[PDB]
RNA sequence: UUGACAGACUGAGAGCUCUUUCUUGAUUCUAUGGGUGGUGGUGCAUGGCCGUUCUUAGUUGGUGGAGCGAUUUGUCUGGUUAAUUCCGUUAACGAACGAGACCUCAGCCUGCUAACUAGCUAUGCGGAGGUAUCCCUUCGCGGCCAGCUUCUUAGAGGGACUACGGCCUUUUAGGCCGCGGAAGUUUGAGGCAAUAACAGGUCUGUGAUGCCCUUAGAUGUUCUGGGCCGCACGCGCGCUACACUGAUGUAUUCAACGAGUUUAUAGCCUUGGCCGACAGGCCCGGGUAAUCUUUGAAAUUUCAUCGUGAUGGGGAUAGAUCAUUGCAAUUGUUGGUCUUCAACGAGGAAUUCCUAGUAAGCGCGAGUCAUCAGCUCGCGUUGACUACGUCCCUGCCCUUUGUACACACCG
């Protein structure tokens, strides 16, 4: 799917610094609660995450939640160019 | 420093509720507090009446689905200080406790 | 109909057995005395087994009643 | 500032989304059940799991991403919501634990007879008064068939059942179709009401021994 | 599609407006007490929920 | 100390009480005379109780009766019950027992729910159909 | 004697003939073509339809002193046909409860309460009393 | 005037106005009614 | 590789596409695998759920007894019970399910606890009436130091056990009648509910699911429009009637179960005031609720008109016109006003439900709901006739007996 770099930028930025993330099976919603990104553009780049095993992925209620994992930790790392002493919040 | 304390107890099981509210009139009686109530108000029955069947087949039958609330209303008069403190007893899972001025 | 089920029929035995010292012929004294001597989880069947003791106890009183071994008619 | 009704509604359906969602997530796990404890400015959530090293993970790693999870989708205040994890005690008194153990024996290649067998004799040692498994499904060949198992005392009408029967449903996803397995566990009276009901059965009548 | 027409019918009412919060659903949905879930699902979660069948 | 009584009369929802105390001997249903009470046909019904009695029983005692709930005929006979027990009452406790008892046993004598509260109440409906025995019309082709 | 001692029929006939012969009341151009509420079929058929209205509208306000128009309109409602439909309630005509409650306040038989809605005066407790006197 | 399936003719006359476009494109073919098939009938 | 001004194209302010050429930057495009979605097929591949067999009383081990065995006894001649409920008889003895017990609602408590979110009583003041001061009747307002809980609410308990009396019955299990009692059909009504089954329903409740199909010119998704409602006809559940035990117009006054807001000027229930014939509109406000809507129905009661006339019964069909909901009302969404005034005069063969606060009549609340109830789920008001028996019809349970049936007589 195409997204903007900012908008990507903003989401591994959040998913790293928080290490979890949830979203509502909502499509079309204009953006997502916990980030300014639409909830479309969330979805499917977790989605892209999860197919390559950056994240574990978990379906209930109409409601996605996802969790980070060791080599999606390091693929952020990378990404962000973020010192490796900084990690998630989660640990 | 005296004020008509107002606290309102919410649950849906009716033992909890008969429980805390006895421990909050000995609690407040210890003190020589006056008291009034706890009042029950009407208990609220909210009803749900579903069909059995996830399809249209067979006879109809219907489940009648009820949820009871049991509300109470206790009234101290005292400062603020002294029913927080009354309060602070350890309050099973299930009831709420609001506490208000007048 | 009221037909006492075997729960009371075998309660009220056993319990005249047990307690026939103090039985009486009267139903509330029994149901008092039930309430003391025994644990019935319902009110109604408490009083089931009082009035079905009392009505054993009057058979009792005239003869013998099968079933019911009471050391001293022995 | 809601309705009282519409505030015991919501709390009941948070409760089953929770319970919905940690079923989901602890699935291999073990997960026998979840309780919310609400306080004044903090708000309680204990799992319930046969292998609590793993719902907590290493140093509370994975506890703690629940946490905050379920803080986030929630709409919970930080620092407001926080999980425990706790054994379940006599996890053969459990339906639940035992219906997902009968689903990993099964999911692992072990026959249907051994492991429901197995299961019984089990949840029997274990100090319950009666249980029963039944699986339904298509087993040995293309056409559904059901597998009952019992041993013990079973009631199934009437009040009592509601506190004196533990059962659960569980399905297991195999190469052909779905497998249904139900676990009915009946408890034993318990004074303490730890183990099981602090109730006897509405029928059972105890006259004390005379002096 | 273009933004102005894709998804652009109201949706403000309706029963294309409301799902099953549970499935998704929007066929008999319960919407007493701000339930919101179909009758199938409110069936299957009514005891979680806290509804009790007395009669 | 003042000397009254205070009792009930019901027929399924309707619920009648009676204050009666030392008067002149005035019986009023909301501040209305009881001769007045609707529906008409139903006045025999109200006066049952004093027409067995005789208005002199009545001459001492000031009646107000305050009614609620169920409907016409509930009412009246909620309110002929509520006077009946008002008085056998007030005669027990104010008034000899021997009076007391001639008058309740003429009373129980014409009629007993004069006295004792009729148990019916309407039956709750079942899915099925409209009423709670009535059934919906079945057919077969 | 009290309006409350005396039948509401005899006193209602005797309070409108009063109120008619008082002449303070000023009848609305519309009242020999109106309806008395949407459910009904015709126009009432007694030509003094409109003091009867006054005076029961009046003897409710002396025995109730908090009603407002929709009060009234309840009142004075009932079932309405709807042909091959099941009947069901409906109020009656609004327009005529406020344009008596108006004349009503004019002649000080009634004024409005603190609470809402409309209150029986002194005056008005008064003249009701002494129509209800001279019914015998 | 779009009926679901064709855009109909029409030529807008003085007596239309105050009418709706759809008043004048119908919808629907008018039923003509052939035999009764099997199951008409012995109900 | 994306997006886009203008013109054309288009149902269309869809750059959808074309002309004209600007912007963007590896996020995509092309091809091969692999996915994903699908109210797509398969309920005769399945899970779960529900219905039915089946509202009846039925069902199964262990150890013994019988039989070569399939099987059988236990689980029964009899009496009794709503009951495989009991008493008993007994090659059976002990048990486990179902039934009962259980739990919810209703019916009694002048006995307990407690009520300014429920009331009563007396008092103080005030209005009205009566002899008008004092007295009597009726209304309105305050007393958290006036009293109290009969009336209302809801917690704990009590209460019925056929307890007692007369008969019948095996000195049994039990049954009929009767005083008393709130209650003497298991007190009434429900919830729950065994073993074994159906190729009964559901893949269109489910991110339940196997396999098959499709997967970009899509069976995915979205937008516009139409249809699901189409009308020679047949059938099912219903609403309205055929009238005077009535219709209409006044006057009159008695429920219960319930439901209600994002406060944004304001969203849900809406009081009160004003405007209007109605439908509706405007303005102050209350209620997240025993606090406000809720001071909360109709049938009915009461007095007049109508007068046996398809008539002031009936309200189908249709015309004109006015409002409200909605982005949109045409194929009338619904609701008002005037006008039109069809069949129908009690319904053939057939056929449904029902034994007491029941049937029937009467209305009310909730679900669906922006707007629509003739439907369903509940609620109350008025309130009956008949029977309390039987196996004739239709079926069910048990026993005996016949069978060439076992896909089980639709054999
Ligand atoms: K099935
Ligand atoms: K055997
Ligand atoms: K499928
Ligand atoms: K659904
Ligand atoms: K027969
Ligand atoms: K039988
Ligand atoms: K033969
Ligand atoms: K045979
Ligand atoms: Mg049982
Ligand atoms: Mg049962
Ligand atoms: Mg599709
Ligand atoms: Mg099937
Ligand atoms: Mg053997
Ligand atoms: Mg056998
Ligand atoms: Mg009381
Ligand atoms: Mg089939
Ligand atoms: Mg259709
Ligand atoms: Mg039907
Ligand atoms: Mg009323
Ligand atoms: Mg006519
Ligand atoms: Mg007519
Ligand atoms: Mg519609
Ligand atoms: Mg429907
Ligand atoms: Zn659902």
């Amino acid at each position: 799917m195409i997204i903007s770099e900012k908008n990507r930028r903003e989401i591994s930025k959040y998913l790293f610094q928080e290490g979890v993330c949830y979203a509502k099976k909502d499509y079309n919603l204009a953006k997502h609660p916990l980030i300014d990104v639409p909830n479309l553009q969330v979805i499917k780049l977790m989605q892209s995450f999860k197919s390559k095993e950056y994240v574990r992925e978990t379906f209930a209620w109409m409601h996605y939640y996802w969790y980070l994992t060791n080599d999606g930790i390091e693929f952020l790392r990378t990404y962000l160019n973020l010192p490796s002493e900084i990690v998630p919040a989660t640990l | 420093q005296i004020h008509k304390i107002r606290i309102t107890l919410s649950s849906k099981n009716v033992k909890n509720l008969e429980k805390v509210c006895a421990d909050l009139v000995r609690g407040a009686k210890d003190k020589r507090l006056r008291v009034k109530g706890p009042v029950r108000m009407p208990t609220k029955v909210l009803n749900i009446t579903t069909r059995k069947s996830p399809c249209g087949e067979g006879t109809n039958t219907w489940d009648r689905f009820e949820l009871r609330v049991h509300k109470r209303v206790i009234d101290l008069f005292s400062s603020a200080d002294v029913v927080k403190q009354i309060t602070s007893i350890t309050i099973e899972p299930g009831v709420e406790v609001e506490v208000t001025i007048a | 109909g009221r037909v006492r089920t075997k729960t009371v029929k075998k309660s009220s035995r056993q319990v005249i057995e047990r307690y026939y010292s103090k039985m009486t012929l009267d139903f509330h004294t029994n149901k008092k005395i039930l309430e003391e001597v025994a644990i019935i989880p319902s009110k109604r069947l408490r009083n089931k087994i009082a009035g079905f003791s009392t009505h054993l106890m009057k058979r009792i009183q005239k003869g013998p009643v099968r079933g019911i071994s009471l050391k001293l008619q022995e | 500032q809601i309705s009282k009704k519409r505030k015991f509604v919501a709390d009941g359906v948070f409760f089953a989304e929770l319970n919905e969602v940690l079923t989901r997530e602890l699935a291999e796990d073990g997960y026998s059940g979840v309780e919310v404890r609400v306080t004044p400015v903090r708000t309680e959530i204990i799992i319930r799991a046969t292998r609590t090293q793993n719902v907590l993970g290493e140093k509370g790693r994975r506890i703690r991403e629940l946490t905050s999870v379920v803080q986030k989708r929630f709409k919970f205040k930080e620092n407001s919501v926080e999980l425990y994890a706790e054994k379940v005690n006599n996890r053969g008194l459990c339906a639940v634990a035992q219906a997902e153990s009968l689903r990993y024996k099964l999911l692992g290649g072990l026959a249907v007879r051994r492991a429901c067998y197995g299961v019984l004799r089990f949840i029997m040692e274990s100090g319950a008064k009666g249980c029963e498994v039944i699986v339904s499904g298509k087993l040995r060949a293309q056409r559904a068939k059901s597998m009952k198992f019992k041993d013990g005392y079973m009631i199934s009408s009437g009040q009592p059942v509601k506190e004196y029967i533990d059962s659960a449903v569980r399905h297991i996803l195999m190469r052909q179709g779905v497998l249904g397995i139900k676990v009915k566990i009946m408890l034993d009276w318990d004074p303490k009401g730890k183990q099981g009901p602090t109730t006897p059965l509405p029928d059972l009548v105890t006259i004390h021994s005379p002096k | 599609g273009h933004s102005n027409i894709w998804n652009a019918h109201p949706k403000n009412y309706g029963p294309g407006s409301r799902t099953c919060r549970v499935c998704g659903n929007p066929h008999a949905i319960i919407r007493k007490y701000g339930l919101m879930c179909c009758r199938q699902c409110f069936r299957s979660n009514a005891k979680e929920i806290g509804f009790i069948k007395y009669r | 100390a003042v000397e009254s009584v205070q009792c009930f009369g019901r027929k399924k929802t309707a619920v009648a009480v009676t204050h009666c105390k030392r008067g002149r001997g005035l019986i009023k249903i909301n501040g209305v005379p009881i001769e007045l009470v609707q529906p008409e046909i139903l006045r025999y019904k109200a006066f049952e109780p004093i027409l067995l009695l005789g208005r002199h029983r009545f001459a001492g005692v000031d009646m107000r009766i305050r009614v609620k709930g169920g409907g016409h005929t509930s009412q009246i006979y909620a309110i002929r019950q509520s006077i009946a027990k008002a008085l056998v009452a007030f005669y027990q406790k104010y008034v000899d027992e021997q009076q007391k008892k001639e008058i309740k046993d003429i009373l129980v004598r014409y009629d007993r729910t004069l006295l004792v509260a009729d148990p019916r109440r309407c039956e709750p409906k079942k899915f099925g159909g409209r009423g709670a025995r009535a059934r919906f019309q079945k057919s077969y082709r | 004697r009290t309006v409350k001692d005396v039948s509401p029929h005899e006193f209602v006939k005797a309070y409108a003939a009063h109120l008619k012969r008082s002449g303070k009341m000023e009848l609305p151009e519309w009242t020999d073509i109106v309806k008395t509420g949407k459910l009904k079929e015709l126009a009432p058929y007694d030509p003094d339809w409109y003091y009867i209205r006054a005076a029961s509208m009046a003897r409710k306000i002396y025995l109730r002193g908090g009603l407002g128009v929709g009060g009234f309109r309840r009142i004075y409602g009932g079932n309405q046909r709807n042909g091959s439909r099941p009947r069901h309630f409906c109020k009656s005509s609004g327009s005529v409860a406020r344009n008596i409650l108006q004349q009503l306040q004019n002649m000080n038989i009634v004024d409005f309460d603190p609470k809402g809605g409309r209150r029986i005066t002194s005056n008005g407790q008064r003249d009701l009393d002494q129509v209800a006197g001279r019914i015998a | 005037i779009y009926n679901g399936k064709t855009f109909n003719q029409i030529e807008v006359k003085p007596e239309m106005i105050s009418h709706y476009l759809a008043e004048f494109s119908i919808s629907y073919k008018p039923v003509k009614h052939g035999r009764p098939g099997i199951g008409a009938t012995h109900s």
